[PDB]
């Protein structure tokens, strides 16, 4: 369960994070059928790759949601650093295969609007981490 | 779209199967096939979840299965009380739940039951309110098909009659209701008003008089 | 006396909206890892999952049921409410409230929910008239009597009939309502009691018609 307990830790990390910030306001990686972590069309290889990559894209959006504080800098720092541990864990199961500046030109093009714009990033991260915990629990 | 047979009959002993045909993006892509039992007038009760995992308290005879994008449900040993509406559910991407229409389980083999008829004359409270209603209450009958005939003395009554469609009881027999609205003068004038219930060629007649 | 309870109405007109609310008891809403669902059931048809709100407070609706549906919540009162815009007589259903024991590893509902009836109608609201239908041992077994209550002319459905404030439940047969030519409903609740008890035990039918806020404790005498 060093993988269920993990995602959940990070999930509870986001839950506690949304709060410090949802208390003032008040094409991100996503899983498809072809990604195969889906009982039907299951390829443990197409998806184990899908997680690491998605987790790797998300794990760079939290390098904005860092210079986006510092009232809860470790709750903010721990989410980033705990995700790096999750990536390493999944890479250890995997076998290599999959850009920050893409997401820089892209995270500007998209940009309370700076919370509205943090909400979906963390909600989409919550949504993805759910789809991975589900994906993993079967394999 | 989770296809379940509309009706499924069962031996009053054992055993039955209820299918839940789904698709790739629901029953397919995960194992979230959950089953629910619903008795009439009440909320559905969880039986199975995650295709096979039985809910806490549910009997051993209730079994959960899956082949591809079709999950099935087995009830190994039928009690006369398993007569309920059975619902399957699944997770559809992303963060949705989808149900089937349902499956009515009919436990059969129960014999012919003659109806229990109770006729109530209009109450004194209602008569003062310038109204008159005769309450004919039919219960515990099998099959669930009855004909109600009202009689003002011996002549038939057609107008002011309200009859229900027979709906199943908890004991799996049928119950029906028939009300006869009259004017207090109509109730007084006639010697007697009778409720005649016909079931499988047999007649039960209850008579009330002012 | 702990639940998952739904609030009315009742009676809703086509142009109007549906502000249904569920009140959580014996458990916080904000707890890991729950999801709060709204599931509806039309008169004779099947279960329909409307939408969810998890412990985080993030919503997910049915693709056909979106635009019209919006799910809110009040953490302080431990409640979560449903809103259905532009209602049609297709929205006439029993609305259920349900719990997902863990939102991130299942879409199965353990604790339901109980239901409020909600019928869509141009028509008004009529409170029923309760009359005692008293003991008749003519059609019952040797040493028993049948007594009830005629709950006449009400709209809409349902009506909840209890006996002696929910104490007497054995031998109680509440028949489903008849839809009259007038468009109003009428029903009877009959309790089988021992014929010897008539002079001793008091029998009161406790009728409640929630849409018109009518509560009638009609005592049944021989």
């Amino acid at each position: 369960e060093r993988i269920d307990k993990q995602i959940r830790y990070i999930l509870d990390g986001i839950s506690a994070l949304r709060k410090e910030t949802c208390n003032k306001s008040n094409n991100l990686p996503k899983m498809a059928e072809k990604d195969g972590c889906f009982q039907s069309g299951f390829n443990e290889e197409t998806c184990l790759v899908k997680i690491i990559t998605g987790l790797l894209e998300f794990e760079v959006y939290l390098e904005y949601l860092q210079n986006r504080f510092e009232s809860s800098e470790e709750q903010a720092r721990a989410v980033q650093m705990s995700t790096k541990v999750l990536i390493q864990f999944l890479q250890k199961k995997a076998k290599n295969l999959d850009d920050p500046t893409t997401n820089a030109s892209l995270l500007t093009k998209l940009q309370w609007l700076q919370d509205m714009t943090t909400h979906l990033i963390l909600r989409s991260f919550k949504e993805f981490l759910q789809s991975s915990l589900r994906a993993l629990r079967q394999m | 779209v989770l296809t379940q047979p509309p009706l499924v009959s069962g031996t009053p002993g054992q055993t039955v199967t209820i299918s839940c045909a789904g698709a790739n993006n629901d029953i397919g892509t995960y194992a979230y096939v959950s089953w629910y039992q619903q008795l009439p007038g009440t909320a559905p009760k969880l039986l199975i979840y995650k295709v096979t995992t039985r809910a806490s308290g549910i009997p051993s005879r209730f079994s959960g299965s899956k082949s591809g994008n079709t999950a099935s449900l087995t009830i190994s040993g039928l009690q006369s009380e398993d007569e309920a509406d059975y619902y399957c559910a699944s997770y559809r991407n992303f963060n949705n739940a989808v149900f089937g229409r349902g499956t009515h389980l009919t436990v059969l083999g129960q014999p012919k039951a003659a109806p229990s008829v109770t006729l109530f004359p209009p109450s004194s409270e209602e008569l003062q309110a310038n109204k008159a209603t005769l309450v004919c209450l039919i219960s515990d009958f099998y099959p669930g098909a009855v004909t109600v005939a009202w009689k003002a003395d011996s002549s038939p009554v057609k107008a002011g009659v309200e009859t229900t469609t027979p709906s199943k009881q908890s004991n799996n027999k049928y119950a029906a209701s028939s009300y006869l609205s009259l004017t207090p003068e109509q109730w007084k004038s006639h010697r007697s008003y009778s409720c005649q219930v016909t079931h499988e060629g047999s007649t039960v007649e209850k008579t009330v008089a002012p | 006396e702990v639940q998952l309870q739904e609030s009315g109405p009742g009676l809703v007109k086509p142009s109007q909206t549906l502000s249904l609310t569920c009140t959580v008891s014996g458990g916080s809403i904000t707890t890991r890892y729950y999801a709060w669902s709204w599931i509806r059931q039309p008169p004779g048809k099947g279960l329909e999952w409307m939408g969810v709100i998890d412990y985080d407070g993030d919503t997910y609706y049915s693709p056909s049921l979106k635009s019209r549906t919006s799910i809110s919540w009040d953490t302080s009162k431990n409640q979560f409410s449903l809103q259905l815009s532009s209602v049609t007589p297709e929205d006439t259903a029993v609305y259920y409230c349900a719990r997902d024991p863990d939102v991130v590893t299942g879409f199965h509902y353990d604790y339901w929910g109980q239901g409020t009836q909600v019928t869509v109608s141009s028509a008004s609201t009529k409170g029923p008239s309760v009359f005692p239908l008293a003991p008749s041992s003519k059609s019952t077994s040797g040493g028993t009597a049948a007594l009830g209550c005629l709950v006449k002319d009400y709209f809409p459905e349902p009506v909840t009939v209890s006996w002696n404030s929910g104490a007497l439940t054995s031998g109680v047969h509440t028949f489903p309502a008849v839809l009259q030519s007038s468009g109003l409903y009428s029903l009877s609740s009959v309790v089988t009691v021992p014929s010897s008890s008539l002079g001793t035990q008091t029998y009161i039918c406790n009728v409640n018609h929630k849409p018109s806020n009518t509560k009638v404790d009609k005592k049944v005498e021989p």
